[PDB]
């Protein structure tokens, strides 16, 4: 068996510690976004039409 | 003024009622005009036609 813990180099986690980590990442990442947002918007009107024609 | 929409010819029937001299048929249109670059009105155009008494 392995005890509470194993022996002492550790043994053998060069096989259990080197197979795995991991690659953990950990990826502390890929999460909810606020999105971003455009603006609104460039007039003053001008006239030729449409006021003779109304 | 054609935001506005038409017509003056129907059969009335009383809802709410404040002036007793006047028969408003409805409110027949409104809408908020907001303006642009050039100059605000921002407001709420509208149109009612009315029969008053007698």
């Amino acid at each position: 068996c392995e005890e509470p813990p194993a022996p002492a180099p550790p043994p053998a986690k060069p096989k259990a510690a080197a197979a795995v980590p991991v690659k953990a990442a950990p990826t502390e990442t890929g999460a909810q976004a606020a999105p971003s947002y455009s603006y609104v918007y460039n007039p003053v009107g001008k006239r030729d039409p449409f006021r003779s024609p109304i | 003024v054609e935001m506005l929409t038409s017509d003056a010819t129907i059969e009335e029937f009383p809802e709410a009622q404040v002036s007793p001299f006047f028969k408003n048929i409805d409110l027949q249109t409104a809408k908020q005009v907001g303006g642009a670059q050039v100059g605000v009105p921002i407001l709420v155009e509208f149109k009612i036609t009315m029969t008053s008494n007698y």
